[PDB]
């Protein structure tokens, strides 16, 4: 699935009052049980990157964001191999779990999908 | 410890020669030890234990 | 430049076993690949040695196996090693495949090693099935008869194909001699495909339990994974020793110590344990052709995991619902195994059908639904 | 998606200092008893439900099926067996 | 004499008495039912195999170790 | 946290006698023992395994031909 | 399936050979050979066993040669190509009671007594099944069982009706070591002997297994030390990050 898809569906849910009332609390619990914050990751660090679109989005990260992501990946890898969890400031707090990558990938995919559409235009 | 290191460990040629010589000794002594232990736990049961009757 | 890099032959070995850059955080489930290589080496060494003493003619086959047990020096060990390592081969391959499914090893960019892996698994099944016939005991013969008769379901030409496979009108000497020649060959084909799936993997490298890139943090294969592999090699050899020396027939069927008799039918004709889940799936469909298709589909459906997994994240480490579903899928696969060897009686007939539906609905319904919903929960939950 | 040493395909790394000590300088089994007890307990506790729930469910299903099958093939289960076939 | 004869008798009268009773009752019923006419043209003929199995399984559990101890 | 000249704490793992010959010799004793058992295990494995190719029991039984002599007449 | 169709499951008896470190009792093996020879061999062959196999297990070279030399075996034809017989040798196999299956079935009311060389491996239960079967013929079949003609009731045999009658009775054999030959004792000895016949490598195999267990366990322990030793620089690695 494309990030575009995921974001659009999420926005449909967040619009509907009923839907958001039942989905938002579930989603927050899911994230708590997922436990990626206990390895000091932000959610976007987990997105599959071995794709042309994602490699292009990662190249467009500002250098600071890019250097910080590299450190979180190395740090999480060291927790993984040691079978330890983050403690203290290494744990990602909910307020730090920012969608730093989502805007870049949405722009990459926007162009990719427009190109697909326009490759199939029919002069009327 | 320095002496032991210098003679048997420092040169890999010497280390491998010591390992192989030890393996030779281990192999011969372990064989004899297991043979005796096996004969004691299975005493009176083996052919060697009843052979004298025949 | 170091010789291991400069010389093209040495450099190929170097690239796979020494300088190969690995993730620094592979867990013990990444050790099944080297265990499978060990099983393949043991099966080649024991199998070629058994071939030096075995006679493929139906009049002598079963007795040549008794001669191996009784007269050939260490023949009992070589025979038991070969028969038990066939079971260990399947334990390791189910573990390796389970690792791959849990950690998302089938996702891009590793679709090619996974797809070749599915063919490896099919070749292992064929190899093991033909080898089991070679004993020419009761289970050998009757298992060959019932499994080869599934081909009769192929429309129009099915019966003709069966007679062609058998080289006659029933399982007999021609079938045994051809199964010997093919059983000897198939492991070499299997080794080539095993090599192919590794060369295909080498373009992305190994995945890792977190599902993220390891391009940020690599370790040489040697010495780290060489020495970590030795631990599981010695653990495997301990299990091997307990079966081969202390319980060599625990995994087998006593009927295979009765010589094949085309007249007497054994009480229950079942495949070896590692084929049992596929046999339960076949029983579930009442139609003969239906059942054969379902049974083949149960293996080929692994090829669609790259499509039906809609997750934006690789692997299950951080997906609580996917982990629950995976747990149910694995236990269902074990229950199918158990149902493969019960009698066709109530209430196991219906239970086998429900388990079969669950097996397929994992691929077709549940994994696509769950992976879609988890995508949304990760996005909304972290806003 | 993977290069080789010196050009592995990492985004540029900067600002991380990494430190470690020789295998001869370290105690390999440092903290082993704490790990073996407390670390294993934590790791096992956090994964226990994912194993217990499916295993217990499928064991119960099997147990019920096998006990019914056994009962149907006794004298007492004659009538219920006749209907079941 | 065969040590098993006495061990089996003792186990039947002792720890396996409930099973012994059920087997006995069963045999009584079946023999009586065979005595009655038009038994040969009956749909269901009861045996006592099940009860026999329950008794023998019980005797064996209480005897196996004892018997091999005196051989 | 900021200075890279302040080495992180390794005191939980550091051995005091890390530079001694005794310290190295111990780890080479473990490596050596491992190499020794692997050599003895390989030798056992190879010898027992390859012996399958030596004359089997039935072949050794068909050797040592016994011939009577009572049947054979003079000349 | 009904329990009767399966057969009653034999008890687990404490055989001397049960036990990771335990051999057969060879005195029991010798006595079991004598039960085979005097009772079973009337109907059952032991075709996979040669006289040489007994030597140094149950009998000395001389005893086994004497058993072989009492029998006649087919020799190579004489010089006119006429058949000849010779006395047996240690390489010869123990000869069976019948020339073919048809003769065997004719002597046993249609039933074919199996060869006993692999019977301990060819039946679920092994020695326990053989012991249970030989000692498990009730005086009377459970009320209601209708046996086919020439069948005997035995609950251990699947279906209950076996074509082999009870054969072991107190004192059918007189053991040469003075052991009281009770039904139970003879069944125990012959079951032990048949287990040896099915798996004659048993004693050596379990001793080699003990050596392997010890070596492999030590190697496993050392491999853990070595893995931890080599991995400690990776496990112990620490980072200081100063964001650029
Ligand atoms: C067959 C041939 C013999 C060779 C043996 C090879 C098997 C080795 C292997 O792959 O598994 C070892 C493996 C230890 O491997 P590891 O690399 O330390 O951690 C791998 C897990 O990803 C790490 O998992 P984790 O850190 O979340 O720890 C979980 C684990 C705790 O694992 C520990 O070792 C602690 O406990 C459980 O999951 C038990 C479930 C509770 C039942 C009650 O044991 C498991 O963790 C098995 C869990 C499977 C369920
Ligand atoms: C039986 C059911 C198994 C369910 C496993 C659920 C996850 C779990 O607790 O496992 C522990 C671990 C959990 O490891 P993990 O990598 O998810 O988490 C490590 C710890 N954290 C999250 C903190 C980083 O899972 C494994 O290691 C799973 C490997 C699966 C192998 C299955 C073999 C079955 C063969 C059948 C093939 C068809
Ligand atoms: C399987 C066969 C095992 C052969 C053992 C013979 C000695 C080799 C050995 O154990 O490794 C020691 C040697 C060296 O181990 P090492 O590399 O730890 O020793 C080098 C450092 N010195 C020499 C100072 C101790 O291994 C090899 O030479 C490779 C052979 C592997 C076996
Ligand atoms: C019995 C079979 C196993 C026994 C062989 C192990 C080697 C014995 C001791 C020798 C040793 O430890 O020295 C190292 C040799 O190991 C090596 O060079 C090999 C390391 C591990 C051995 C095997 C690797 C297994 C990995 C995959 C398993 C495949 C199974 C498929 C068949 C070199 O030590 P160093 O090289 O670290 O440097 C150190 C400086 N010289
Ligand atoms: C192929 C199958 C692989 C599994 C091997 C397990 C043991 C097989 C060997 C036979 C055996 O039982 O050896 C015992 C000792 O155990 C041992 O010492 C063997 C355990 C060691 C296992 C791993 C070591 C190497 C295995 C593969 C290396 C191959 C390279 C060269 C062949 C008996 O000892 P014995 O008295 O029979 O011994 C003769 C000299 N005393
Ligand atoms: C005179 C006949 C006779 C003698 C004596 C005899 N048997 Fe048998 N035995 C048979 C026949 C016939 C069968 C086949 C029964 C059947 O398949 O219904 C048989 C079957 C068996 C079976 C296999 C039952 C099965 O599961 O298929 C074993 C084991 C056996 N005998 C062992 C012995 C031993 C041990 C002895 C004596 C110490 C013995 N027999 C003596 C005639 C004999
Ligand atoms: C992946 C590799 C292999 C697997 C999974 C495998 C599997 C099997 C199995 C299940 C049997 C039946 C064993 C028994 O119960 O007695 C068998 C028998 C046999 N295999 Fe293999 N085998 C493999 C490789 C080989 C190879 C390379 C040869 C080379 C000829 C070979 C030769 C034999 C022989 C001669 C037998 C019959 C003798 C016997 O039963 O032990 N095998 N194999
Ligand atoms: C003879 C059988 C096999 C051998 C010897 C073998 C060997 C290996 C080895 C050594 C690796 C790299 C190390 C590891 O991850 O364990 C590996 C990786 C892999 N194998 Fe296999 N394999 C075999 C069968 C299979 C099968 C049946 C499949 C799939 C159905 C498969 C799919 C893969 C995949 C996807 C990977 C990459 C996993 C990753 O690192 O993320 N293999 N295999
Ligand atoms: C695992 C069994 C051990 C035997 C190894 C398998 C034998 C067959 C492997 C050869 C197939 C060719 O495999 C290919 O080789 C070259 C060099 O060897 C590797 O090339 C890699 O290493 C070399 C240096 O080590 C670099 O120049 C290169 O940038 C890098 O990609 C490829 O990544 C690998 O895919
Ligand atoms: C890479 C190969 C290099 C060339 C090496 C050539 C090795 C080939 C030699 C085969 C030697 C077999 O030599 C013979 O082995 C067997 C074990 O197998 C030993 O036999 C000994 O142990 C075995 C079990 O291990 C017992 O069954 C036996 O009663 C006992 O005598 C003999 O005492 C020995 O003489």
């Amino acid at each position: 699935a494309s990030i575009t898809s995921v974001v659009k569906t999420s926005e449909l849910i967040l619009k509907s009052p009923l839907l958001s009332k039942i989905v938002v609390p579930l989603a927050k619990t899911y994230v708590k049980f997922s436990g990626y914050r206990q390895l000091g990751f932000k959610m976007n660090d987990l997105i599959i990157e071995e794709t042309p679109n994602m490699q292009l989005a990662l190249r467009r990260l500002p250098p600071t964001e890019s250097y910080d992501r590299v450190y979180r990946l190395i740090r999480a890898t060291q927790f993984s191999l040691s079978h330890k969890l983050a403690t203290g400031n290494d744990i990602t707090k909910p307020e730090e779990d920012d969608h730093y990558l989502i805007p870049y990938i949405l722009d990459v995919e926007a162009e990719a999908f427009e190109k697909d559409a326009l490759d199939n235009l029919e002069v009327v | 410890a320095t002496t032991f290191y210098n003679v048997f460990v420092k040169r890999n040629s010497a280390f491998v020669a010591t390992i192989l010589a030890s393996a030779f000794v281990f192999d011969m002594t372990f064989e004899t030890a297991i043979d005796n232990f096996w004969d004691r736990i299975n005493a009176g049961k083996q052919w060697k234990d009843i052979r004298h009757k025949y | 430049m170091a010789l291991r890099k400069k010389n093209s032959l040495l450099n190929m070995a170097n690239s796979y076993v020494l300088d190969s850059p690995q993730p620094s955080n592979l867990n013990y489930f990444w050790n099944f690949g080297s265990l499978l290589a060990l099983c393949l080496v043991i099966q080649l060494a024991t199998g070629i040695t058994l071939a030096m003493h075995y006679t493929s003619h139906a009049s002598l086959a079963f007795d040549s196996v008794e001669h191996i047990m009784r007269d050939v020096n260490f023949g009992w060990f070589i025979r038991y090693a070969h028969a038990n390592t066939a079971s260990f081969f399947f334990i390791c391959i189910y573990a390796h495949m389970g690792r791959n499914i849990y950690y998302g090893s089938y996702k891009t960019p590793r679709v090619l090693p996974w797809s070749i892996g599915v063919i490896i698994f099919l070749l292992l099944i064929i190899t093991a099935f033909m080898g089991y016939v070679l004993v020419f005991g009761q289970m050998s013969l009757w298992g060959a008869t019932v499994i080869c008769n599934l081909v009769s379901a192929i429309p129009w030409l099915g019966e003709d194909i069966v007679h062609f496979l058998w080289g006659g009108f029933s399982v007999g000497n021609p079938t045994l001699q051809r199964f010997f020649a093919l059983h000897y060959l198939m492991p070499f084909v299997l080794a080539v495909f095993a090599l192919l799936h590794l060369i295909a993997l080498h373009t992305a490298g190994s995945s890792n339990p977190l599902g993220i890139t390891s391009n940020v943090d690599k370790l040489s294969m040697h010495p780290y994974y060489s020495f970590k592999d030795l631990i599981t090699v010695f653990a495997f050899l301990l299990m091997f020793t307990l079966f081969v020396f202390f319980s060599p027939d625990k995994l087998g069927h006593p009927d295979n110590y009765i010589p094949a008799n085309p007249m007497v039918t054994p009480a229950s004709i079942v495949p070896e344990w590692y084929l049992l889940p596929f046999y339960a799936i076949l029983r579930a469909i009442p139609d003969k052709l239906g059942g054969v298709i379902a049974m083949v589909a149960a293996i080929l459906i692994l090829l669609i995991l790259p499509i039906v997994d809609r997750s934006i994240i690789r692997g299950n480490a951080f997906k609580p619902i996917s982990k629950l579903l995976f747990g149910f899928f694995i236990c269902n696969f074990l229950l199918l195994g158990v149902l493969g060897q019960v009698h066709i009686e109530p209430p196991f007939i219906v239970l086998g059908q429900i388990c079969t539906i669950f097996y397929f609905s994992y691929f077709l319904i549940l994994l696509p639904m769950v992976s879609t919903i988890e995508n949304i929960f990760f996005y909304i939950g972290s806003l | 998606y993977m290069g080789w040493w010196g050009h592995m395909g990492s985004p540029p790394q900067k600002g991380i200092a990494g430190y470690t000590i020789s295998p001869f300088a370290a105690r390999p089994f440092a903290g082993v008893v704490h790990a073996a007890i407390f670390n294993t307990f934590r790791r096992t506790k956090n994964q226990a439900l994912f194993v217990i729930l499916p295993v217990s469910f499928f064991y119960y299903v099997w147990t019920q099926a096998s006990e019914k099958n056994e009962w149907l093939y006794t004298k007492a289960g004659r009538h219920e067996l006749a209907k079941a076939l | 004499p065969d040590p098993a004869i006495a061990l089996h008798e003792a186990a039947a009268e002792g720890p396996c008495h409930d099973f012994k009773h059920h087997f006995d009752e069963c045999v009584e019923r079946v023999t009586k039912a065979q005595e009655a006419e038009d038994y040969d043209h009956a749909e269901y003929k009861e045996d006592c195999v099940e009860e026999f199995f329950h008794l023998q399984h019980c005797i064996n559990d209480n005897t196996a170790d004892k018997l091999f101890r005196v051989l | 946290g900021k200075s890279t000249y302040k080495i992180p704490d390794f005191t939980p793992y550091l051995k005091k006698d890390r530079n001694t010959d005794a310290n190295r010799l111990f780890s080479y004793f473990m490596i050596g023992s491992f190499g020794m058992l692997s050599a003895a295990g390989a030798k056992a494995t190879v010898q027992d395994f390859l012996s399958n190719m030596s004359a089997s029991a039935d072949v050794l039984a068909m050797a040592k031909v016994e011939v009577k002599l009572g049947a054979i007449p003079l000349g | 399936m009904t329990a009767a169709e399966h057969g009653l499951h034999p008890a687990e008896y404490p055989w001397p050979q049960n036990g990771m470190l335990s051999t057969f009792d060879h005195a029991s093996l010798r006595r079991g050979y004598q039960v085979y020879k005097e009772v079973c061999a009337a109907c059952h062959s032991l075709d996979r066993i040669a006289w040489r196999n007994l030597v140094g297990v149950t009998h000395t070279t001389d005893e086994a040669k004497a058993f072989a030399e009492e029998l006649e075996y087919d020799d190579e034809p004489d010089d006119e190509g006429n058949p000849r017989k010779r006395p047996g040798k240690l390489a010869d196999y123990i000869p069976g009671p019948y020339p073919n299956e048809q003769a065997a079935r004719a002597a046993n009311q249609g039933a074919l007594p199996p060869d006993l060389s692999l019977i301990a491996k060819a039946r679920h239960g092994g020695a326990d099944y053989i012991f249970a079967l030989l000692t498990g013929y009730p005086d009377e079949p459970p009320a209601g069982v209708v046996l086919a003609p020439g069948m005997n009731y035995n609950p251990y045999f699947p279906g209950g009706g076996i074509g082999m009658a009870r054969t072991l009775f107190d004192g059918v054999v007189e053991y040469e070591d003075g052991t009281p030959a009770t039904t139970s004792q003879m069944a125990k000895d012959v079951a032990a002997f048949l287990t040896w016949a099915a798996e004659p490598e048993h004693d050596e195999r379990k001793k080699l297994g003990l050596k392997a267990i010890i070596v492999i366990s030590a190697m496993l322990g050392l491999s853990v030390y070595i893995k931890k030793f080599k991995w400690s620089p990776i496990k112990n690695r620490k980072f200081i990050y100063n964001p650029p």
